[PDB]
């Protein structure tokens, strides 16, 4: 019940001195734009609806 | 270096990801398709 | 918890649903979100019988 409130998003947390920030962000964006995210959502979220 | 900070409707893409750095987006939008609409107790 | 374990060096990267917050970002930098969802209210569904 309810429409939406305090809408936010998820993410990946790394330490401030970790040099794996841009190399992970670029990979995440590549996966998002290459259709992997929608396939994962369909295979893990989209199922039978009551 | 003509403009250090740019604010506007800048689409986020992979090519701009490494060339320039941007913060967390505030509004979500992406690729969508707009198409003109075309004109007994069964269930 | 997990945030303290990450700050203590027991962790290097977190791959899990973690809502982005100002307090968390003040100490742990985050990456670009892969999916955004808000918080709603869950209530058990009952079927009336009159
Ligand atoms: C406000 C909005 S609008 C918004 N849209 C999205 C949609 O998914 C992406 C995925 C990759 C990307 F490069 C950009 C957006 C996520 C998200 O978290 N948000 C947010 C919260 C604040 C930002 C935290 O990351
Ligand atoms: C990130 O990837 C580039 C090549 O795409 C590589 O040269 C660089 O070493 C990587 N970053 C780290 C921290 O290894």
């Amino acid at each position: 019940t309810g429409e939406l409130f305090f809408r936010s998003g998820f993410g990946i947390g790394m330490r401030k001195d970790s040099p794996w920030k841009q190399n992970v962000s670029l990979s995440i964006l590549k996966s998002h734009e290459n259709g992997f995210m929608e396939d994962l959502d369909k295979t893990w979220v989209r199922y039978q609806e009551c | 270096q003509r403009a250090v900070m740019a604010v506007g409707s800048l689409t986020i893409n992979e090519e701009r990801s490494e060339v320039v750095d941007f913060s967390v987006p505030f509004v979500e939008t992406g690729i969508s398709v707009m198409v003109s609409r075309s004109n007994f107790l069964e269930p | 918890g997990m945030m303290g374990e990450l700050l203590s060096g027991q962790a290097d990267m977190i791959v899990a649903p973690l809502t982005i917050n100002n307090e968390r970002a003040q100490y742990i930098e985050f990456s670009k979100p892969f999916k955004y969802q808000g918080l709603t209210i869950l209530v058990k569904k009952e079927i009336p019988r009159s």
